[PDB]
RNA sequence: UACCCGCAGAAGAAGCACCGGCUAACUCCGGCCAGCAGCCCGGUAAUACGGAGGGUGCAAGCGUUAAUCGGAAUUACUGGGCGUAAAGCGCACGCAGGCGGUUUGUUAAGUCAGAUGUGAAAUCCCCGGGCUCAACCUGGGAACUGCAUCUGAUACUGG
RNA sequence: UUAGCUAGUAGGUGGGGUAACGGCUCACCUAGGCGACGAUCCCUAGCUGGUCUGAGAGGAUGACCAGCCACACUGGAACU
């Protein structure tokens, strides 16, 4: 039961000795609501197609987040390559200050408060790819915690 | 010389005065050297629209201050009542 | 930049020429026909625009759009223009409709406040 | 106990006076970085017991002439 | 020339934790022992040594968890071109309070929570994350 | 500074009752609810974000009858107030006069609580409160005035109140024509159709 | 005067912009002309011109123009770059300037801590109060992130 | 795309002058003083609490209200 995102569909054209030929590419994104996240791009020449492939591909290929009462952890910064990404963790109420993109994965992500901004180019396949690996790069006390050999008590 | 009076805060026809001690020669909502207290003419009797400090107005008068004549009802009812 | 070359030489904020420089940072600017004219647009666009030329109170020379189907202006005439540039190189201001001497366009019933037009009364 | 200054003597050529820099350590306002900054005085050095380079501690008083508002207290390292 | 050898000493710990080094080697110093001090009472690196009498040698034992880096990020804060100085009221916390600060105030060098409840300030050494 | 126009147009372009109608009857049998207004209602196109937040905030203000200044002016103080501004804003949203009254069962409608109270007839704490906007306090005591108690309008409303669900938050006496406004009401009390994160995210932007 | 009371009768009181995308809102009718255009339509079935019907958004207002900031991380201190997109001086020596290996002692200039004085009132923010509500007025507090002085700390920078 | 500026100019002694210190003024003597941390020159401009905007840092701004300054047809001057 989880919930799937539409985040962007591109119509791209490859050109033959005929002349043009159209296809379409869906970006996409799933995720259970708690903590895991997986996004899924599809090209195809129809666009219920490439959006079936999107969801397939974005079904497979989930990452986990350690999630801290519906936010962030801690400030997180996300690069892919022409988009960077900052994601901070924000209290109880304010919602999901963020792009579309990044609104969509923190929203399926199971995000409930943060605050985000997007620098650099604002392209949609960047923007998730930075924002999925900023995601999974954000460590939870309990990481740092057995990391570091000693107790949680920085928490 | 110095005097204590009152200044004309407020809104229109809702007048509030603060008991400003000011040297007499500054406009009335002008430069004003201590605040000693307030005064609400059409209070509501549920509540104070009587707060002026007597302590540094005393000690003021004391200095060769003057109080004008509204301040100085102001300061006899406040002693009346309190 | 270095912080040394930063404290050395600081940011030097680039500035912004504005669009309209005729106006003067004024919303409308009068001004006298000089002449009036017709244009042609610029490449994929083809038709003959109303333009006009307008010596403003300022001193400014300025050429000026007339907006709307149909116009009755004539050489020493006192507009008012406004901003707004026509896509017509060199036109860089509108002519208000209904201001002092450029009378509404006649019979429009939408977006009249746009052209100067009275309410029609029933 | 008297509040003063201090810096070194950067010219003595007029009589009964001299020039002292009060050297600072400033930070800059906008970039963070500690800047030097330099203020020049122009000091009363009577018996003109200072010369160049002595490190010298200086206090405010009432105006002796056109620019000159601050006279000597002491001399504490002298030009060597 | 070298002109910071404390982010030099930070720039040896980053790459020989990339590099997956066991341990690193550098010349010592005071101020080099006391934050090399501060990261193993945190759990940064396992061990320290200082071996050498004329030209003492600090050797850092780095440390990994999962055949990982323990040290994801290190960096110089207060450097010769710009110091940093912050008072006891504005303190930076790395990570939201996961990550440490070292920070060198008038008791010593010491991390920026220690710091805080010491009720101190001083030079913002380095960020460890 | 009043929406008089047609009622349920309102409600078919919002695709859910507003409640602008009394209750003699179902709005299925007065108009098209399922379909949207105009001569090209029949078709639904697809709402972007924008689209459905500015739906869901024109689906709330056409509930409460709030214009675009006034609704601006109470997320504003929502957003300053501590707490979730969502609950914050449907509360202020609930407090208002003409709302109680409605609610209370001395108006069939919102508007006709809203001449009820506009027109002197509504009093609030003994005080006759004309402000529809007003906002109420818990413990004050919503009161019909004497001169007004006359009226069948009153009584036509108390009996489609007592046809409606009772809130819980409201102590009413049908034969006083009184009610009691004990508390605001919490987030669990209103609606669970009204997304007010959807305005909060629109008036956020 | 505020406010209150009585009378009569829906009776005296709704407009402006927009509907190709950005951007909420679609159909009919009249030839690259007339015209629109904030940035990317019209050459004879134009959701883009003009009119009508319908709808959307605001509403005693609605639009356009002018102006500032934001978005613009697009002067990047926070917070950018320079092989090919704009950008490494043709190369070097070198004064001022910037920075500077390591240990000890000393100073306490930078730095840090505490206290005092000051930082006018209004304004901003918080809890209340009075105007039937609001705007508005107002009590108290917080704030005014600053400067100076005095007393200490000595890790780092400086002498 | 303004680099040199300054002769009462910088300082000292003495006389005068002011309510008051002071080249404020005068006589004489010394030869200095300002400047690359931007002197001099040119253009623009009342300053502040504050206002607008901004998450903040900043950017823009200085109408109303309050404090300070300057002016009173233009230039000069003193009297009470």
């Amino acid at each position: 039961e989880l919930q799937e995102k539409l985040i962007a569909v591109n119509r791209v054209s490859k050109t033959v000795k005929g002349g043009r030929i159209f296809s379409f590419t869906a970006l996409t994104v799933v995720g259970d609501g708690n903590g895991r996240v997986g996004f899924g791009y599809g090209k195809a020449r129809e666009v219920p197609a490439a959006i079936q492939k999107a969801m397939e591909k974005a079904r497979r290929n989930m990452i986990n987040v350690a999630l801290n009462n519906g936010t962030l952890q801690h400030p997180v910064k996300g690069v892919h390559t022409g988009s960077r990404v900052f994601m901070q963790p924000a209290s109880e109420g304010t919602g999901i200050i963020a792009g579309g993109a990044m609104r969509a994965v923190l929203e399926v992500a199971g995000v409930h408060n943060v605050l985000a901004k997007a620098y650099g180019s604002t392209n949609p396949i960047n923007v998730v790819r930075a924002t999925i690996d900023g995601l999974e790069n954000m460590n939870s006390p309990e990481m740092v915690a057995a990391k570091r050999g000693k107790s949680v008590e920085e928490i | 010389m110095v005097t204590i009076r009152l200044a004309r805060h407020g809104a229109k026809k809702r007048p509030f005065y603060q008991v400003v001690v000011a040297d007499s020669r500054n406009a009335r909502n002008g430069r004003f050297i201590e605040r000693v207290g307030f005064f609400n003419p059409i209070a509501s009797e549920k509540e104070e629209g009587t707060r002026l400090d007597l302590d540094r107005i005393a000690h003021w008068v004391g200095q060769g201050a003057t109080i004008s004549d509204r301040v100085a009802a102001l300061i006899k009812e406040v002693n009346k009542a309190a | 930049a270095t912080v040394n070359q930063l404290v050395r030489k600081p940011r030097a904020r680039k500035v912004a020429k504005s669009n309209v420089p005729a106006l003067e940072a004024c919303p409308q600017k009068r001004g006298v026909c000089t002449r009036v004219y017709t244009t042609t647009p610029k490449k994929p666009n083809s038709a003959l625009r109303k333009v006009c030329r307008v010596r403003l109170t300022n001193g400014f020379e300025v050429t000026s759009y007339i907006g709307g189907e149909g116009h009755n202006l004539q050489e020493h005439s006192v507009i008012l223009i406004r901003g707004g540039r026509v896509k017509l190189p060199g036109v860089r201001y509108h002519t208000v409709r209904g201001a002092l001497d450029c009378s509404g366009v006649k019979d429009r019933k939408q977006a009249r406040s746009k052209y100067g037009v009275k309410r029609p009364k029933a | 106990k008297i509040r003063t200054l201090q810096g070194r003597v950067v010219s003595d050529k007029m009589e009964k006076s001299i020039v002292v820099a009060i050297e600072r350590f400033v930070k800059h306002p906008i970039y963070g970085k500690f800047i030097k900054r330099t203020t020049k005085l122009h000091v009363h050095d009577e018996n003109n017991e200072c010369g160049i380079g002595d490190v010298v501690e200086i206090r405010e008083c009432r105006p002796l002439s056109k620019t000159k508002s601050w006279t000597l207290v002491r001399v504490v390292e002298k030009a060597v | 020339s070298m002109q910071d050898p404390i982010a030099d000493m930070l720039t040896r710990i980053r790459n020989g934790q990339a590099a997956n080094k066991a341990a690193v080697t550098m010349p010592s110093s005071k101020l080099k022992v006391a934050i090399a001090n501060v990261l193993k009472e945190e759990g940064f690196i396992e061990d320290f040594k200082v071996e050498g009498d004329t030209k003492p040698e600090l050797e850092l034992t780095l440390k990994y968890f999962q055949g990982k880096a323990v040290v994801e990020s290190i960096q110089r804060v207060s450097r010769p071109g710009l110091r940093i100085y912050k008072r006891k009221d504005e303190l930076p916390k790395v990570m939201a309070g996961l990550g440490i600060a070292v920070v060198s105030t008038s008791k010593g060098v010491m991390t920026d929570r220690a710091a805080r409840q010491a009720g101190l300030g001083g030079e913002i050494i380095c960020y460890v994350a | 500074a009043r929406y008089l126009g047609p009622k349920l147009k309102l409600s078919r372009r919002e695709g859910t009752d507003l409640f602008l109608k009394s209750g003699v009857r179902a709005i299925d049998t007065k108009c098209k609810i399922e379909q949207a207004p105009g001569q090209h209602g029949a078709r639904k196109p697809r709402l972007s974000d924008y689209g459905v937040q500015l739906r869901e905030k024109q689906k709330v203000r056409r509930i409460y009858g709030v214009l675009e200044r006034q609704f601006r002016n109470y997320y504003k103080e929502a957003a300053r107030l501590k707490g979730n501004t969502g609950e914050n804003l449907l509360a202020l949203l609930e407090g208002r006069l003409d709302n109680v009254v409605y609610r209370m069962g001395f108006g069939a409608t919102r508007a006709e609580a809203r001449q009820l109270v506009s027109h002197k007839a509504i009093m609030v704490n003994g005080r006759v409160v004309n402000i529809a906007s007003y906002q109420v306090s818990p413990n004050d005591v919503v009161s019909i005035r004497e001169k007004a108690k006359k009226q069948s309008r009153v009584k036509a409303a108390l009996e489609l109140a007592e046809q409606r669900e009772k809130p819980t938050w409201l102590e009413v006496d049908a034969g006083k024509m009184e009610g009691t406004f004990k508390r605001k009401p919490e987030r669990s009390d209103l609606s669970a159709d009204i997304n007010e994160h959807l305005i909060v995210e629109l008036y956020s932007k």
